[PDB]
């Protein structure tokens, strides 16, 4: 979390927690309840948004899906899908604890080499978050789309 | 000369680890360990043993053993090897 | 290392989950008391030498251990010693502004039985230490605080004994 | 580096004084124009790869002798894909730097962090000056064109850039 | 500063600020103005705080005014209440910072040394400053003495 | 590391003795094979990528170790297991230059065991992708070389298990 | 000891004690005799100089048995003149081995540390120290006294 | 470092001559001279720090240069100050007690003057502090070792200006 | 290390006792053979490649060991062993030098054995050569400088045993 | 130099000398008229120490003189007689700074290189020097004969 | 500045030796190419503004250092440049007619690397009109006086790198 961030710059100077890290600490503690039913509201409309993301990247992206595509065929298909859900499930973590730790540890770091092992282009990975990005803020609130935004942006960086 | 001469917070020198070991000392510790790299993936050099056997200084060990808690590493064993328990003068 | 935020959301995602209502409990728990928290780690800041100085009066600054023969008898020692039960009180704070003694097992915990014993230091007086460092720090934080803060004190009590 | 609000704080200490109601307005500049700062910056990490393949391509189409061969005289130019490469990395140097600078409000980052040392550098590899400052007001331009009417948030993105321009350039007059 | 610190921070990793430190920042921004309020009345209260404080502290500790004490007479004394000055003035540069740079940048790193080489007890200069932090914390509001004693803490921690 | 020919003259001149007719031999049978081990080597070293994947692909990639809980679930440890199939290929190739697995005692199964353990990473599932390897390497460089490879191969699984 | 720190230097450097070596320890072992004799002149006066540096140290520093001073009180002043003891002790221990090792290792390094933990001026301990050496080499000769302040002299620099 | 011993054996040495009379001459008067540096020495030691800060105070410790604006205003520069004064007083008696200023000039002096005019260090104010300790060590020294030790203080003072 | 003089100040600060009449006894112990004890230094440090020389002659040169098959048979091997006979005679005269053996625990014989034991240097041969040493240095110093170098010689023969 | 030595190993800890090393510079400046006596022995009867030494090592050696030999010839053997000249200037050197630092840092640093380059065998060297080493402490008494030949001897070592 | 002749005499008096059979040899050498010297002299004379004008437009006449932001853009810094490659072709030229670079240290090369450095001026492009230079007047030349005029010319630039 963010408390984990200030704990370890603080640790490896040998030092306690100046001042502007403490009300760090305590501005994102104050922050918990709301983010708390933000997440409730977004994994409340998973199934959906998932599923227009998923028409959205291959819209875009025809070639994957057709014959010879990375994706062509139901098995293929269904596991992209999962691949959506557990991006998902990852932004709801990092919404959480307030920063982008989650989406690094898991998620963005060694991502690239995982796709070339498998087949999977990283163009149509970063249009494919792009996507559920459109597809997640279509269905949530203004406010709720303005303190989602940056999160998704990190990932679109942390693959390019 | 020796690494507790004094200094602590609000000094000059930086904040740093500070040894007991008097100086030019000669104990020493046998220290097992392992300590993968964590940041091997965005760096992409090559890989090295991280299983290490080795003996280090007295008054290097906490330094070191401090370092090595710092980069999710996990200690084996350790044992005093060179040197006696609880002696007053004869640790150089 | 990982707070309280870090192990609810591996909970929630080594099952491939969404935080569910006893995940917003925990979270929510966590969130009450943080203030709290930082009001206590401010507080232990503010007067460490002053906890680690009282402490040390009050549990082995008379006995036969400062005396020519015991562990803590040359100023080098004793100067190691104190040092020591100032990295237990900064890690301790650090455990209770995170909500989680994992820290302490990732850094002071481990190894630390065996290089007391390679030097010969007294296990019992160092966990007596500890122990009148936290009727100190108690003390001073009052109530709640410091039993949040003598569960990690205990924690290092117990990893050491 | 130092932000505007450091850099007020040394100015003031460097005579012992307090701060009076002069820097006290310097600073309240800063914090009443903070959050169109961020928008900024959110705006610039949401769009940086877009910004900066426009940037190249604007770039490239009005210099088209950096792709081609470098001529005997040994330039580093965007001739091969290893150089390509290279000069592509710059840009994204540039504009992560002038975000952090937009964000701070000042340019002491931009001159301790990019400024000190450019130019030895790129003489010693032979990097041409000119389409360098040219790309980086290319940047410019094309931030700028998300925010037109609001004039305010105009200049704040004019900042950075126009300070790498003037300090990358030779004094011909 | 709370936006060099957050800088620094990222720049070393070779990333730009995540939406955790823009966060952090945007706050700050937005209490500039009660940070900028909470400086008016300390700097301007300063006489009363330095006398005040001098005062508790002579009276907590005579050694130090007593005949022969390092502030002994009328000009030692007159350049201890100078030096409790100097730490109020950068109490408040901390205040408008939102961090201890200020303070530990200007006064704190290397104090030992230099009042070891003037022969002044560091446990009198801590003293001093508890005192004009108790004089100076009674002037505010609960939660403006909170925040503003907040820096006091730590000018004694690294003073001890 | 010792490759056929430094074994034979190490043999030999361990005794004090000339290289007689049993080490002409040894040195023959390898000159003869040498140029086939090079053809292999080079045909190996282009379709490095393309053999872990297809290992990979057929060994683990659907089974439950890369889903969460799993070994290599993150991409931290999915790239850093790739990485690890690397290494076992480059280094059967190199004893299988040498004609010598002594390379692979030195630089590959000293303590890797032990790592593993540490680490928490499967062994059994470790030893099966590498024969997962061993198939598609055999299949592309074709029988005789294929034979050559496989022993390195099983000479690292047995070094492992 | 000086062999001892012969044998280490000679160590490092992985070679035998070249003659200038072996000609100091010959000098030493020459000498060790009146080594002797002027650690047992030292060692049996203990109580006079004890005592009449503990007289000179409170005349030239009435504020640490001042009332609330740090050795205030008949047990801290006890403890005072106890630790006086303990450092005449550590001098006579490096007459008798030649050289600063025993007075250095014991009692010299970390003493700033302890010092500062317990709340006691190092300056007063400086200053007692210096006491103590003025009353016992008042009972020596003229090269006796020169050579026995010749230890006082290094703790008093350590103990700055 | 070459003291005044080294400075005649390579004087000698260089000329492919043994040491004459000349050399013994000088070496005598090294010998005669070494004991009453010992002396200078061991009591410069003893009270370093007491000579720093009566210098400190009686050169600059109360003009401009302490004041804002000056340069050593801040905790940071008066700290630097007074190790650079330490060091010069110890590097002042290594020179005595060698007899040969070529410690200064290889550990010292070299670059010296180009660091300070880089940082901003008033020279002239440097050169009074150095002074004014050279006043204090001749002092407490006595009359012979303090125009030693003033010898070397003189000579950092021209090598600085 | 520590000395004679180290472990006697040693065994009377760790009772908080000041040196008594036992001290002086043994204080005067060495300090009497002290001059001896330099003699041999010097002697030891004249001769030290021919000791070695005439005990590897005398213990074994022309035997199976140094013959192949034999540890010591190739020039790397036998250049290794004759370094540690250096070693062996080095350390023990400083034992001798400090009438203690403490450094040959510290520095010689901590994890002599199990280095040996993992190479395969044979013991027995080891423990004869440094007692053919043992002969020559005592030969070459005298008897009484002799049964104090025999003293360490055997000490290390027991600790490597 | 010892001098020059103790100075060096002081500096490297950023200590001022303790009281082992200034004692033993105090025993090395008082014993320097001794050594001044013993290196104008040595150094006024060169012609003899030579002459004598080269004989032994021509009766010693017959085949670095005998036709073909490295110093076969007039010219050759006036060479060699010039190389043990040198040695025994430095002997000198050594003797009177009290250290071998004069000999270690002229003529053994990279001596077998040199010899290896110039074609002379290094033992016969050794041998031209401990006859050299016989012949000068047959001039001298038992225990200056003892000092000077410590230094014969750290040649030999260096030169095996 | 000394030529062949000068450099032979002085190493010849720095000895006090007379100019014996090796100085006869270089100082017939000398002798011997002067004339050759002498006609790539007025032929280089003969065509300086051409040789300058050809090397630039075969170097850096169409490159983007003289386009704006270039080094060479107004006219000021073309003139500028110009000048500075007839400085370097007459001091190439006197260098060759002396047999002895020392002109081109004393008058050329000092001072010159930082001068440009200062300045802005681009190393890497100048080595380059050089050598372009170099190409052209060895053309213009002939073989042998080509080579004797390339040594200066590639003495310049080592110089100047
Ligand atoms: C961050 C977690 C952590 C800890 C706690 C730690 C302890 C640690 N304590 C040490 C020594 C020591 N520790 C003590 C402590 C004590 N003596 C007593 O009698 C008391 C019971 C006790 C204090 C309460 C003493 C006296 C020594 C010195 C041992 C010696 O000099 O021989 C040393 C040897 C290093 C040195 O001083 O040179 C280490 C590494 N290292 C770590 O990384
Ligand atoms: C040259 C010989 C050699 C090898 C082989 C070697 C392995 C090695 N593998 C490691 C980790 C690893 N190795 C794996 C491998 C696997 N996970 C699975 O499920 C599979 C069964 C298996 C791949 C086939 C994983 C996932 C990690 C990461 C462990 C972690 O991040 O906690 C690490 C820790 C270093 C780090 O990544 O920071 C080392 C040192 N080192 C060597 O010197
Ligand atoms: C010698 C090794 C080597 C190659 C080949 C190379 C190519 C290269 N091709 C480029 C662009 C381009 N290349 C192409 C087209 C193509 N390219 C092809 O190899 C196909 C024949 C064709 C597609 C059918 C196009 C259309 C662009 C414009 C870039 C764009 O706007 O996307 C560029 C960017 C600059 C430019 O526009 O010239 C490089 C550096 N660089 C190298 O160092
Ligand atoms: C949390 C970080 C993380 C990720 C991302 C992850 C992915 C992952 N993707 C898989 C498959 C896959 N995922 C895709 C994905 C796609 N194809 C497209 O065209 C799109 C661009 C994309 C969907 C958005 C495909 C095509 C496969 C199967 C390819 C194959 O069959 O080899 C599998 C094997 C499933 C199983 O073993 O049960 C895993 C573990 N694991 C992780 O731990
Ligand atoms: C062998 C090296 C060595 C030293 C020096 C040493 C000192 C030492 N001094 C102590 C206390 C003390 N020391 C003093 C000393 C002084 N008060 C003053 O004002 C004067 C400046 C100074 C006397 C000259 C006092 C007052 C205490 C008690 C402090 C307290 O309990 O509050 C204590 C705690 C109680 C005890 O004596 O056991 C130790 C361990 N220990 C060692 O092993
Ligand atoms: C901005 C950070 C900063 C500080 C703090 C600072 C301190 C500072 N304090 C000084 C003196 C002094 N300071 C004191 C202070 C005290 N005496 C006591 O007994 C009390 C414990 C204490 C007052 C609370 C005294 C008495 C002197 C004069 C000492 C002398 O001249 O002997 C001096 C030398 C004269 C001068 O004021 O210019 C400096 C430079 N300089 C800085 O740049
Ligand atoms: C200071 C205390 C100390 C000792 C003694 C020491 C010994 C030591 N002896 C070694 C080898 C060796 N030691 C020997 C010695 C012997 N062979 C025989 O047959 C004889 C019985 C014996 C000599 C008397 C040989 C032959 C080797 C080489 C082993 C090999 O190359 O495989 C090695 C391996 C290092 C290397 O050479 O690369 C060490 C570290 N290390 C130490 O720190």
């Amino acid at each position: 979390s963010l408390v984990t961030q200030v704990i370890l710059s603080a640790d490896d100077e040998l030092r306690y927690p100046t001042a502007g890290e403490l009300e760090t600490i305590s501005s994102y503690l104050k922050t918990g309840e709301y983010r708390i039913r933000l997440i409730s509201i977004l994994q409340g409309k998973e199934q959906e948004i998932i599923r227009l993301a998923s028409k959205k990247i291959f819209q875009l992206h025809p070639e994957y899906i057709a014959p010879g595509g990375n994706a062509s065929g139901a098995r293929q298909r269904a596991l992209c899908l999962r691949d959506y859900g557990w991006y998902l499930r990852l932004i709801t973590y990092a919404i959480l604890a307030g920063d982008k730790e989650p989406l690094e540890k898991i998620g963005i770091i060694g991502v690239r080499e995982m796709y070339n092992s498998l087949g999977v282009p990283i163009i149509g990975m970063i249009d494919a978050i792009k996507c559920l990005k459109e597809a997640t803020v279509e269905v949530i609130s203004q406010e709720e789309e303005d303190f989602v935004a940056p999160y998704y942006d990190y990932i679109i960086q942390g693959m390019s | 000369a020796y690494d507790m001469d004094g200094t602590g917070a609000g000094s000059l020198e930086p904040r740093g680890i500070k040894s007991s070991a008097v100086e030019k000392d000669s104990r020493c510790f046998k220290v097992t360990f392992v300590l993968p790299s964590q940041s091997r993936l965005y760096t992409f050099r090559e890989l090295q043993n991280v299983y290490t056997t080795k003996m280090v200084p007295f008054s290097s060990w906490y330094a070191e053993q401090q370092r090595i808690q710092k980069m999710g590493g996990k200690i084996l064993k350790v044992e005093l090897v060179a040197g006696g328990q609880m002696r007053s003068v004869g640790n150089q | 290392m990982q707070d309280a935020i870090t192990s609810v959301i591996n909970a929630a995602d080594v099952q491939g989950k969404y935080l569910d209502a006893n995940s917003v409990e925990k979270l929510r728990g966590y969130f009450q008391t943080g203030e709290l928290r930082v009001r206590a780690a401010a507080t232990i800041a503010a007067n460490a030498a002053t906890i680690i100085k009282e402490a040390v009066a009050k549990s082995l600054l008379y006995s036969d251990i400062t005396r020519p023969g015991g562990n803590m008898y040359t100023t080098r020692r004793y100067a190691a010693c104190i040092r020591d039960l100032d990295y237990y009180l900064r890690y301790a704070t650090y455990g209770m502004l995170a909500g989680d003694p994992s820290i302490l097992d990732e850094r002071v915990l481990n190894g630390l039985k065996e290089t007391y014993n390679s030097l010969g230091v007294p296990i019992g007086a160092t966990i007596q230490a500890i122990q009148a460092m936290k009727e100190v720090t108690g003390s001073l934080v009052g109530s709640d605080a410091g039993k949040e803060m003598g569960l990690y004190f205990d924690y290092i009590c117990s990893g050491l004994s | 580096m130092q932000d505007i609000i450091t850099s007020v704080i040394n100015q003031y200490d460097l005579s012992g004084r307090y701060l009076d109601i002069k820097g006290i307005n310097q600073i309240n500049n800063y914090f009443d124009t903070g959050l169109k700062r961020l928008m900024i910056a959110k705006l610039i990490n949401k769009e940086a790869t877009n910004l900066i393949k426009e940037a190249s391509e604007l770039l490239f189409i009005e210099q088209p002798e950096l792709l081609r061969p470098c001529g005997n005289a040994f330039i580093g130019n965007a001739y091969t894909t290893r150089r390509y490469a290279a000069c592509i990395r710059d840009i994204e140097y540039y504009l992560r730097y002038s975000a952090y600078s937009i964000i701070a409000g000042n340019n002491s980052i931009l001159d301790e962090r990019v400024l000190d040392g450019l130019k030895e550098t790129y003489n010693s590899l032979l990097v041409p000056i000119g389409p360098t400052i040219r790309v980086i007001q290319l940047l410019k331009e094309i931030i700028q064109k998300k925010f037109s009417t609001e004039n305010i948030e105009n200049a704040i993105i004019a900042e950075p850039f126009d300070y790498l321009a003037i300090n990358l350039s030779d004094k011909n007059l | 500063s709370i936006v060099t610190k957050s800088i620094v921070n990222a720049d070393a990793e070779a990333r730009y600020l995540s939406p955790g430190e823009l966060d952090r920042i945007k706050s700050f921004v937005l209490s500039g103005q009660r940070r900028l309020r909470i400086a008016q009345t300390l700097t301007e209260n300063r006489e009363r705080i330095v006398k005040q404080g001098g005062q508790q502290l002579f009276q907590r500790r005579p050694d130090v005014v007593s005949p022969g004490g390092n502030a002994y007479g009328e000009e030692m004394t007159a350049t201890c209440l100078r030096d409790l000055d100097y730490y109020l003035r950068l109490v408040t540069y901390g205040i408008i910072a939102g961090d201890v740079t200020p303070i530990e940048e200007i006064g704190l790193v290397g104090v030992k040394e230099m009042y070891s080489a003037l022969g002044t007890p560091i446990s009198g200069v801590a003293e001093g400053i508890r005192c004009m932090k108790d004089v100076a914390c009674s002037l505010l509001s609960g939660e403006d003495a909170a925040e503003v004693g907040f820096y006091f803490d730590y000018t004694l921690a690294a003073m001890q």
